[PDB]
Parts: C-alpha cells; sequence; structure tokens
C-alpha cells in the first residue's frame, strides 16, 4: 500500500495491493470485486481526461502570462474555435459520438474480455496493435510507442499516473468552481490570492459561502 | 569515510560504490535501484552539459560577444530561430538515442554502423565510454568530475538567478560584490525589491 | 541489419527478404497477417517506384509465393521501394505545405538550405 | 448509564430525537431561505 | 400552454400590490418601532422578496395570476424549467433511495444477530449511525447488486398462499 489516507484507521483488505491505495474507501463502493475493476478503469480513464485537459487549460495560461502565446481562456476557446471550424457544430458531435462510440465499445469489450481485440480475426488484420497487457486500464501497444512499461520503473509509473491524475481531476474542478465564482481565469486567481491571501480567497468571492446561510458575515465585519 | 555532515547516521543504500558518495541524501530520493542508477546517469548528464554552459557562459570583443547571454537569441545569424532548432534537436536525437540504447543495454551500441571494424572497447560503463570518446588514455578522475560537475551545476544556476532578479550578467554581479560585499549581496538587494 | 542496434528483433520476422526487424506493435505476429501484409508492402512499393482485372487475377492463384513474387534483388526491391514510398509522402505533404510542386521545391532548398524548409513555413509547424 | 442509554436507543426515543432533527432542520432551512417555491 | 412569464404578468403584479396593501393597512395601527410594526414590515419584505425571486425564476404564470408549474422534461430543459420539478425529483430520488439503502442495510445486518427482533425496536445507534453515513454511496451499491443477482431473493424461498 502507498500509505494510510486516515492515519490510525482500520484500512479495507481488498485495497491492499491496487497501485495508488491509500485505502480510501469509507463509502464501501469498491468492496464487490467487479465494482472495483470497473472502477478502477473509470479513475483511470477520468484521470487521463482531466490529465490531458488540465495541460491544455494550464500550457497555454503559463505561457500566456510569460508573453509568449495568447490564446483565449478556456471557458471561452469554444466560441472562438467554433468560428474559425471549417466543421460545423452538429457535424462536430456527430462525428464525436461516431468516433467515441467506436474507441469505447472497443476499451468496453476489453474490460469484459481481457486480450479479446487482440485476437486473430478482431480488427481488420490490425489487431496486434490492441494485444493488451492483461492489466486492468493499462492497454498497451499503439497506446505505449516506446515500450516503457515493460522497463523496471512501470510500477512507479503506474503511481505516478494515478496521483497526478488525482490531482489533475481536483484541478479542473477548481478551474470550473473558480471560473463560476470569480469569472476570471485561473493565473489570475492564483495571482490575486498571491497579491492578498488573507482577503483574497473563496470566503470572499460572494459565491461559496451564501450570504443567507451565513449571517455572521454581514455582521462581523468593520 | 568522507561525509557531507560528520557525525551523522549515512543511508544503507549509499557505500561509496558511486563516485561522489558522501552519503547525502536527507529526502531519500533514489532508493530503488532503477532510480539510483537513472539518477547517477542523470547527475552525470546534466553536470556535463552545465561544466559546458558555465564554460561558454563566463567565456563570453565583437558585437556578438558583447551581448548578454540571457539575450543572445536576438542575434541575427544566417538562418532564422526555427531552423537551427529543429537541426540541434535531429542531431541531438540520434546522439541521445545512441546513448539511451547504450543506458538500457550495455555495449549495444558500441559499433559503427557504417564500418564494421571501428567498435568502441568492451566492458564499457553507460555514463563512462571509451574508444574515441577517450582519444588519450587519461583513464580517482572521477570524484574530479563529479564535483566539477555539483559545482559547474550550481553556477549555471547562480547565473539563472541572478539574472532573473537582478537582471545582471555573471561579470556584473561580481564586479557589485567585489564593490561592497557588505551591501552588494542576496541580502539588501532583494530587501530593497 | 536493424533499424535499431542492439533492439531485440521478433523471431517471426528473421529469414524475410527486406528484414530489419521493424515491428515494434506486432502486427506480422500471425502467419496469416504476416503473408497478407507481405504482399501489401510489395504492392504498395511497386506502385510508388512507378509513381479490376488485372487486381482480380492477382489474387486468383492459390499459391503462396506468386502472390507477392509471380535474395540479394528482393531485399534490393524492398530498399528501393520503401523510399520510392517515402518520396511519394513528402511529395503530397510538400504540395499541401508549401502549394509547389517537387522539383521547384528543391532548387528552393539547394537556394537556401537554411532559410527555407519544413520548419519554416507555417504549416508544419503552428 | 448503559441502562440508561439502552432507554434513549428504544424506538420512540430515537424517533423523538431523529424527527426533532429532521423537523428543525427544516424549520431551518426554510427560516434561512424564506418561501422555496423551485430550485 | 399559452402561460406567460410571471416577471410580465398583470395579474402577479396585481397580486404583490394588494397583499402589500393589505399588510400596509394592518401596520397604521401601531407606532413606529413597536413589535407589531416590526414583524409587519417584515412581513411586508418577505413578500416583496419572494414575488421578485419568483419573477427572477422564469417562472410561468396563468391567467389567474400565479405561478404555474412545468413538468414534462422536455418542456422543462429546453425551456428553462428544470429547476420546477425535474431537479427536485433527482433530489427527492437520491435521498429516498440513500433512506431505503439505509433501512435495508440495517435490518440485513440485525438479521445475522441472535436477538434479531431486539434490534428493530431497541436500535443500535452507533451502526444505525455508521450505516446512514453509508448510504451516500447507495446507487452504486444497489445497481451492483441488481447485476449480481443479490439484490433479490429468489422465488423458492418466499411463502406464498395456495392459489
Ligand atoms: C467536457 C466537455 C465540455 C465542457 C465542460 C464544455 C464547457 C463549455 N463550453 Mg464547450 N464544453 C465541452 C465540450 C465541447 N464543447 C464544444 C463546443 C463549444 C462551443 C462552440 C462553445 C462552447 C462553450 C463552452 C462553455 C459554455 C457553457 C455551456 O454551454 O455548457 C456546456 C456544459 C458541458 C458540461 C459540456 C457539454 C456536456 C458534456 C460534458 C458533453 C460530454 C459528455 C459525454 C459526451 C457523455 C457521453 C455519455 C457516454 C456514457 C456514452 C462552457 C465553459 C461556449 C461558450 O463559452 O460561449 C461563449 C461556446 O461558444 N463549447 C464541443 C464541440 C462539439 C465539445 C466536444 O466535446
Ligand atoms: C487542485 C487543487 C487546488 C489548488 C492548488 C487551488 C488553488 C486556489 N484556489 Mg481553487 N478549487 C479546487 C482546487 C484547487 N484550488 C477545488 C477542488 C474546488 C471546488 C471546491 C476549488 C474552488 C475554488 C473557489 C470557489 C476559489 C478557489 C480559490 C483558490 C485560491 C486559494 C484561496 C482559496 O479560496 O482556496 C480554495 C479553497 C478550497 C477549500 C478548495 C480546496 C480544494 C483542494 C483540492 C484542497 C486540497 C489541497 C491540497 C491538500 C494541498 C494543495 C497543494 C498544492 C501544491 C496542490 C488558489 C488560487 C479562490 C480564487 O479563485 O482566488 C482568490 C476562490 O474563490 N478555489
Ligand atoms: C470519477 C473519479 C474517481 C473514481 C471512479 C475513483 C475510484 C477509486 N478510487 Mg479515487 N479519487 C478521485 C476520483 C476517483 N476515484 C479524486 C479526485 C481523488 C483525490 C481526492 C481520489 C482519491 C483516492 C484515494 C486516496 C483512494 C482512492 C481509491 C479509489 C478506488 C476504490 C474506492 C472506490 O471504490 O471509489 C469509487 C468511486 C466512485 C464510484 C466515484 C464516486 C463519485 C461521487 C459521486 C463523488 C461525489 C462526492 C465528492 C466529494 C464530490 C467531489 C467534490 C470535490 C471535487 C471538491 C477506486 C479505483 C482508493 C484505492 O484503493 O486506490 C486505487 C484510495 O485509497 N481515490
Ligand atoms: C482533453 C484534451 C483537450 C481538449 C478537449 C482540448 C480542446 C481545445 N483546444 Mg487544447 N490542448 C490539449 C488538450 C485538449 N484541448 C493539450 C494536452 C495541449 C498541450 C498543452 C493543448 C494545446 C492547445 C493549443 C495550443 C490550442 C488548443 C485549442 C483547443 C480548442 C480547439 C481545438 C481544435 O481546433 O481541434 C483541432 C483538431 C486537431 C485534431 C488538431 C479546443 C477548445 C486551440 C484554441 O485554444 O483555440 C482555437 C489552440 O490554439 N489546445
Ligand atoms: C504500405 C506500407 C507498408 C506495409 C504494408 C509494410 C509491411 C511490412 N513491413 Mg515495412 N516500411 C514501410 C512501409 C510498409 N511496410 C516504409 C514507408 C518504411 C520506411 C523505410 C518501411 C520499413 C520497414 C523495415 C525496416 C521493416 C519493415 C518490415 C515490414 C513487415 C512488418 C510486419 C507487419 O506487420 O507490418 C504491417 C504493416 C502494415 C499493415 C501497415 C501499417 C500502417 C499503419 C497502421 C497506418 C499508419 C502509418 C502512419 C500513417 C505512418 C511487413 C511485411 C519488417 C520486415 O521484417 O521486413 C519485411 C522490417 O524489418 N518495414
Ligand atoms: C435540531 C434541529 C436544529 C438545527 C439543525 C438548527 C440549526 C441552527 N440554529 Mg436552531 N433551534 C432548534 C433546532 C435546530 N437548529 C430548536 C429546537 C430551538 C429552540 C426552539 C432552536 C433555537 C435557535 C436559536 C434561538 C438560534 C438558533 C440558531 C441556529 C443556527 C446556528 C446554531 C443553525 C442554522 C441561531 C441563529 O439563528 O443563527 C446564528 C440562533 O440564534 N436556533
Ligand atoms: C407531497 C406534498 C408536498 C410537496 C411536494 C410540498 C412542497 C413544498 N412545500 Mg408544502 N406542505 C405539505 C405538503 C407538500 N409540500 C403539507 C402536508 C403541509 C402542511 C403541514 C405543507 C405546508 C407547507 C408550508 C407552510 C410551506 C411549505 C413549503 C414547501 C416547499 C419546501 C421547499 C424547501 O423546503 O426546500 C428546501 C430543500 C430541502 C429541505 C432539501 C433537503 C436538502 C438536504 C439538507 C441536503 C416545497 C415547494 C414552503 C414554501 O415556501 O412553499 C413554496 C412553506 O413555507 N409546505
Ligand atoms: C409520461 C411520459 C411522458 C409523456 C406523455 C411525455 C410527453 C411529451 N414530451 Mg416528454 N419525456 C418523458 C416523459 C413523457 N413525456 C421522459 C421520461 C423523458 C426523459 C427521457 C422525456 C423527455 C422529452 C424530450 C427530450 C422531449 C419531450 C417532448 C414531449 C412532447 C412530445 C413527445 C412526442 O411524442 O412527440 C412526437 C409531449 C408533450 C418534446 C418536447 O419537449 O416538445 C414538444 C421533446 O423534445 N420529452
Ligand atoms: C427499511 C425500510 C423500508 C424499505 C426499504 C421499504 C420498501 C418498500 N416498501 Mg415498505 N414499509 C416500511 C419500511 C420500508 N419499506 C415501514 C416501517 C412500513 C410501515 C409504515 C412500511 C409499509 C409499506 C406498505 C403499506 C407498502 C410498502 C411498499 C414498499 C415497496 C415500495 C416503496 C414504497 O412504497 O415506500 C412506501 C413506504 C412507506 C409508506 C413507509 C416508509 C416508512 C419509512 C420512511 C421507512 C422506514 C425507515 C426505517 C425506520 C429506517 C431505519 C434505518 C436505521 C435504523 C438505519 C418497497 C419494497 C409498498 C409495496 O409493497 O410496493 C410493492 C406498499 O404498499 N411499505
Ligand atoms: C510496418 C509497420 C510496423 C509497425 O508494426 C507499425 C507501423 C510503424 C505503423 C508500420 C510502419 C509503417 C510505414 C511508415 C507505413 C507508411 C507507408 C507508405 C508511405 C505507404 C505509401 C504510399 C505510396 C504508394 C501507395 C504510391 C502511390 C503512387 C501513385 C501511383 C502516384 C500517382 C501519381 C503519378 C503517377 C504522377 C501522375 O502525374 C499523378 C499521380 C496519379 C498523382
Amino acid at each position: 500500500k502507498a500509505g494510510n489516507w486516515l492515519p490510525g484507521s482500520k484500512t479495507p483488505a481488498y485495497l491492499e495491493d491496487l497501485p495508488g491505495s491509500y485505502g480510501f474507501d469509507p463509502l464501501k463502493l469498491g468492496e464487490d470485486p467487479a465494482s472495483l475493476k470497473w472502477y478502477v478503469q473509470s479513475e483511470l480513464v477520468h484521470s487521463r481526461f482531466a490529465m490531458a485537459a488540465v495541460a491544455g487549460i494550464l500550457i497555454p495560461e503559463v505561457l500566456k502570462a510569460f508573453g509568449a502565446v495568447n490564446l483565449p481562456v478556456w471557458y471561452e476557446a469554444g466560441k472562438y474555435a467554433q468560428e474559425s471550424s471549417p466543421i460545423p457544430f452538429n457535424t462536430l458531435i456527430a462525428l464525436e459520438i461516431f468516433a467515441f462510440n467506436f474507441v469505447e465499445i472497443k476499451r468496453w469489450q476489453d474490460f469484459k474480455k481481457p486480450g479479446s481485440q487482440g485476437e486473430e480475426g478482431s480488427f481488420v488484420g490490425l489487431e496486434g496493435f490492441f494485444k493488451g497487457t492483461g492489466e486492468n486500464g493499462y492497454p498497451g501497444g499503439v497506446f505505449d510507442p516506446l515500450g516503457l512499461s515493460k522497463g523496471p520503473g512501470y510500477e512507479a509509473m503506474k503511481l505516478r499516473e494515478i496521483k497526478n491524475g488525482r490531482l489533475a481531476m481536483l484541478a479542473f474542478i477548481g478551474f470550473a468552481s473558480q471560473y463560476l465564482a470569480t469569472g476570471k481565469g485561473p493565473i489570475e486567481n492564483l495571482l490575486d490570492h498571491l497579491s492578498n491571501p488573507l482577503a483574497n480567497n473563496f470566503t470572499t468571492n460572494g459565491t461559496s459561502l451564501p450570504a443567507q446561510a451565513h449571517p455572521l458575515l454581514s455582521v462581523l465585519k468593520p | 569515510r568522507a561525509s557531507w555532515l560528520p557525525g551523522s547516521e549515512i543511508p544503507s543504500y549509499l557505500k561509496g560504490e558511486l563516485p561522489g558518495d558522501f552519503g547525502f541524501d536527507p529526502l531519500r530520493l533514489g532508493e530503488d535501484p532503477a532510480a539510483l542508477k537513472w539518477y547517477q546517469q542523470a547527475e552525470l548528464q546534466n553536470g556535463r552539459w552545465a561544466m559546458l554552459a558555465a564554460a561558454g557562459i563566463l567565456f563570453v570583443g565583437g558585437p556578438a560577444a558583447a551581448t548578454p547571454w540571457f539575450k543572445a537569441s536576438d542575434f541575427t545569424y544566417f538562418a532564422p530561430t526555427s531552423t537551427l532548432f529543429i537541426v540541434e534537436l535531429l542531431l541531438f536525437a540520434w546522439v541521445e538515442v545512441r546513448r539511451y540504447q547504450d543506458m538500457v543495454k550495455p555495449g549495444s551500441t558500441n559499433q559503427d554502423p557504417i564500418f564494421s571494424q571501428y567498435s568502441l572497447p568492451s566492458g564499457n560503463e553507460p555514463g563512462y565510454p571509451g574508444g574515441i570518446f577517450d582519444p588519450l588514455g587519461y583513464s580517482e578522475l572521477k570524484l574530479k568530475e563529479i564535483k566539477n560537475a555539483r559545482l559547474a551545476m550550481l553556477a549555471v544556476l547562480g547565473f539563472f538567478v541572478q539574472a532573473k532578479t537582478t537582471g545582471k550578467t555573471p561579470l556584473d554581479s561580481l564586479s557589485s560584490h567585489l564593490a561592497d560585499p557588505w551591501s552588494n549581496n542576496v541580502f539588501g538587494i532583494e530587501h530593497a525589491r | 541489419g536493424n533499424w535499431l542496434p542492439g533492439s531485440d528483433t521478433p523471431a517471426y520476422l528473421d529469414g524475410l527478404p527486406g528484414s530489419f526487424g521493424f515491428d515494434p506493435f506486432g502486427l506480422g505476429s500471425t502467419p496469416a497477417n504476416l503473408q497478407r501484409f507481405q504482399e501489401a508492402e510489395l504492392v504498395h512499393s511497386r506502385w510508388a517506384m512507378a509513381g479490376a482485372g488485372a487486381e482480380a487475377q492477382r489474387n486468383a492463384e492459390p499459391d503462396a509465393e506468386k502472390r507477392k513474387y509471380p535474395e540479394e534483388n528482393k531485399l534490393k526491391e524492398l530498399k528501393n521501394g520503401r523510399l520510392a514510398m517515402l518520396a511519394f509522402v513528402g511529395f503530397i505533404a510538400q504540395h499541401a505545405a508549401t502549394g509547389k510542386g517537387p522539383l521547384e521545391a528543391l532548387k528552393l532548398h539547394l537556394a537556401d538550405p537554411w532559410g527555407a524548409n519544413f520548419a519554416t513555413n507555417g504549416v508544419s509547424i503552428p | 448509564m448503559k441502562n440508561f442509554t439502552t432507554y434513549l436507543s428504544t424506538a420512540p426515543v430515537v424517533a423523538l430525537i431523529w424527527f426533532t432533527f429532521t423537523a428543525g432542520l427544516l424549520i431551518e432551512i426554510n427560516r434561512f431561505f424564506p418561501d422555496p417555491l423551485v430550485f | 400552454s399559452g402561460l406567460t412569464p410571471c416577471s410580465e404578468s398583470k395579474g402577479f403584479a396585481k397580486r404583490q400590490k394588494n397583499e402589500i396593501k393589505a399588510l400596509t393597512k394592518r401596520l397604521k395601527q401601531y407606532e413606529e418601532g413597536s413589535a407589531p410594526s416590526l414583524a409587519l414590515k417584515a412581513t411586508i419584505e418577505r413578500t416583496e422578496k419572494r414575488f421578485a425571486n419568483y419573477g427572477n425564476a422564469g417562472l410561468l404564470c396563468g391567467t389567474d395570476g400565479l405561478p404555474h408549474l412545468i413538468s414534462d422534461p422536455g418542456l422543462a430543459l429546453r425551456f428553462g424549467h428544470a429547476g420546477e420539478t425535474l431537479i427536485p425529483t433527482v433530489g427527492f430520488l437520491y435521498i429516498a433511495g440513500w433512506i431505503g439503502t439505509a433501512g435495508r442495510d440495517y435490518l440485513i445486518a440485525s438479521k445475522g444477530e441472535a436477538k434479531p427482533r431486539e434490534k428493530e425496536y431497541i436500535i443500535d445507534v452507533p451502526l444505525a449511525l455508521k450505516i446512514s453515513a453509508q448510504g451516500a454511496g447507495w446507487p452504486f451499491r444497489v445497481i451492483r447488486e441488481l447485476q449480481k443477482g443479490t439484490l433479490l431473493e429468489k422465488d423458492s424461498n418466499i411463502t406464498v398462499s395456495p392459489r
């Protein structure tokens, strides 16, 4: 186990060997093993989506703060890309539906029957791409072109993926909540916090602590 | 045994096998043997590029050799800035895949691809090759290299931070500190914002 | 020899003509796919070098070698053909990226090797 | 104290405590957020 | 349905004005600063806030001048009425499944005791509080029981009367 999320608590035995495990399941969602396998895949998929999304938000924002690029902010990039997009909105949705239906059905079929997308005659001659590794959530093949899963740092890279994945998931939800609460981008929120941490935080954004539910805010003030 | 802190406990995985082994690992970073081998190679690589960088920064007449090193990219050459980046990327890609393949399987990249008679001698270490990389038989010397590499790494970091806060060249920083050291140093300069 | 000197090539690739051991993703791991992809590489390379009834009679015979070759000259053909498909894809990509023909761009490279290439034009690198 | 807490765990005492909590919660929500018809 | 938004309904405005006028008529029999005057003014303030909030929520009003709720999920989502019935439906169903799952879990846990009926009228309060906290993750567990086949007792194990 990587550790204990709550020192002194009794950690569940079914999480003892999973990568990235801190024994954290107070709601007992993963007590059933089939549920646990499904949730391991779901956590990895959420982690990788959030990882790529937080990269595609933070790196343009960091390079914009450094004066390098001037790409649009993340919550308005849909509008600016759509006007210049040669493909209209409805066609983009239909294409995304088709492509993700295909790839997610292939991933789902591999989850139910491991290695079944790599068998002979499975794909149209290209089935060697998708042989799998016998590990839930770690496909390999085309998805591991450099073959770094065969190296000796593979187990530590699994742990690195999950913890960075959880951090990225929290970060994207923070991006969305910060936009909804302040109306500014994430780097501007960080700079405002760095300028005055006591006064520039969630307790003063006027949304996170609703005024009706917290009457002492309008009272205990200068 | 020499150590960075005489009189303290030494980690059990650092027994002087490696050069420059003074038991310095307060954060216990490289514990598993794959990590320690990778960080050995990375220390060698970063230290050698930092030795070259410290030399090339301290060495710099001529209009080009009067420019700051952090403003050096704005000098005009025979190619646009994009072209040299990709050419350097290509040459580095070739030599780095050679060095990486040596790092994975030792002795795998020892033979000249176009000359079958020209081959690096066997028993080659990953970070310590032989043959045409050692034209003289100069090979105690690894402690010297790792010490100069670490000093150059700290020097290059000092170049980067000094050009970031004061906005000054390294020679200007040394001359400012040599004017009055008790007022022109990291204290006072940063305390004057 | 080897596409990556030091990399261990798969055992199914050894003995094939033009085998430099390049199959990172294992598409030729089965004999049925390896035999058909050998035909596809040869046909692609032959069409790239030169650039219904004929293609139907190509696979009418039940043999194995006759669908591919109906040892030095085989490797000679395979090394020449792969360069031809690389050249044709380069032609398509360069005419898509600069708008000019494949021959005048050679003269543009010769007249300016360091100021006119795929790095400088704003298509191959945004 | 064990016998007393067992009495406090009898069904009507638990019902009284739980429904006092639930009714008080509903009352205080409607005091702090008066007249909620829609979300 | 031919309705009008309450923020532009004349009957809605007339109702607000009439309710305020009745409360103000009650107000002019008390001195300022008295407890009845303060209570009536607080009621007036709440009335004004309520009418403003119901107008600002996009509620539709009938010819009666009163808000009418839209409950078809299609009409609610396309025309901005999901806060009237659909989101309350999700919230209720979540809390109701929580309550039912906590009750089922407590009953199943009590079934294994030596005196199962004792836990039904003398509540194991720490166990009940623990199970009640775990009811937040009820949809995941209940869906897994449904697919696994353990949610339902088999028909051969359930008593039935002669047919
Ligand atoms: C994670 C997906 C996602 C999220 C969070 C957003 C969020 C946003 N987008 Mg973008 N978009 C997203 C995906 C996409 N958008 C667009 C195209 C645009 C345009 C053209 C515009 C936006 C704008 C906006 C903003 C307007 C708010 C809004 O309308 O709510 C939408 C709220 C969401 C949560 C997104 C949609 C719901 C969901 C995340 C879709 C994906 C769910 C899966 C498909 C479910 C699949 C089920 C499986 C199990 C089968 C908002 C910040 C615009 C705005 O800023 O106005 C100035 C703007 O003009 N988006 C496309 C191309 C088809 C997407 C493809 O996935
Ligand atoms: C990825 C983690 C992360 C980080 C580093 C930040 C950082 C920041 N946030 Mg965001 N945020 C997050 C996730 C995060 N947030 C999540 C999950 C939510 C939804 C609840 C929000 C919702 C939010 C709002 C509504 C606001 C901020 C604001 C801020 C600023 C700090 C003042 C504050 O009010 O704290 C936020 C307070 C919280 C209680 C959120 C904490 C959530 C994280 C995950 C807790 C875990 C932290 C971890 C243990 C240590 C972090 C170390 C770091 C190196 C990762 C600062 C720029 C304010 C602002 O934008 O600038 C003035 C502000 O108004 N945050
Ligand atoms: C969709 C995202 C997702 C999913 C499917 C999982 C799933 C898993 N987690 Mg992970 N987790 C996540 C996000 C997720 N997690 C994030 C963002 C963090 C950082 C806070 C963690 C931190 C974490 C730790 C420390 C551990 C796990 C563990 C586990 C595993 C067993 C527990 C379980 O069965 O949960 C099933 C979970 C779900 C079915 C998702 C429930 C979603 C509900 C609706 C959440 C709503 C409440 C929440 C507070 C709202 C978020 C607000 C917040 C963003 C501010 C399983 C693989 C344990 C394991 O053993 O390691 C592998 C373990 O020790 N997780
Ligand atoms: C564990 C609690 C529990 C659960 C999971 C169910 C579940 C069910 N009930 Mg049963 N019921 C219960 C308690 C429960 N009931 C009690 C205490 C009574 C006596 C009042 C009934 C009387 C009853 C009747 C008369 C009917 C049902 C029916 C049903 C079914 C449809 C749902 C429904 O109609 O709800 C309606 C539920 C009620 C009207 C009573 C609910 C009372 C509370 C809210 C539930 C008890 C909570 C419990 C005390 C929590 C303790 C847990 C804690 C210690 C941790 C479903 C099988 C119907 C049917 O059979 O459908 C096919 C039906 O006609 N129930
Ligand atoms: C092997 C494998 C292995 C692993 O497993 C994976 C991977 C890696 C994926 C793989 C690799 C690969 C490769 C790269 C592929 C690509 C290719 C080629 C390029 C094709 C062609 C392509 C090429 C070919 C077809 C060709 C074509 C040509 C043609 C005839 C042309 C035509 C022209 C000419 C006549 C002239 C005129 O006036 C016009 C026209 C008409 C226009």
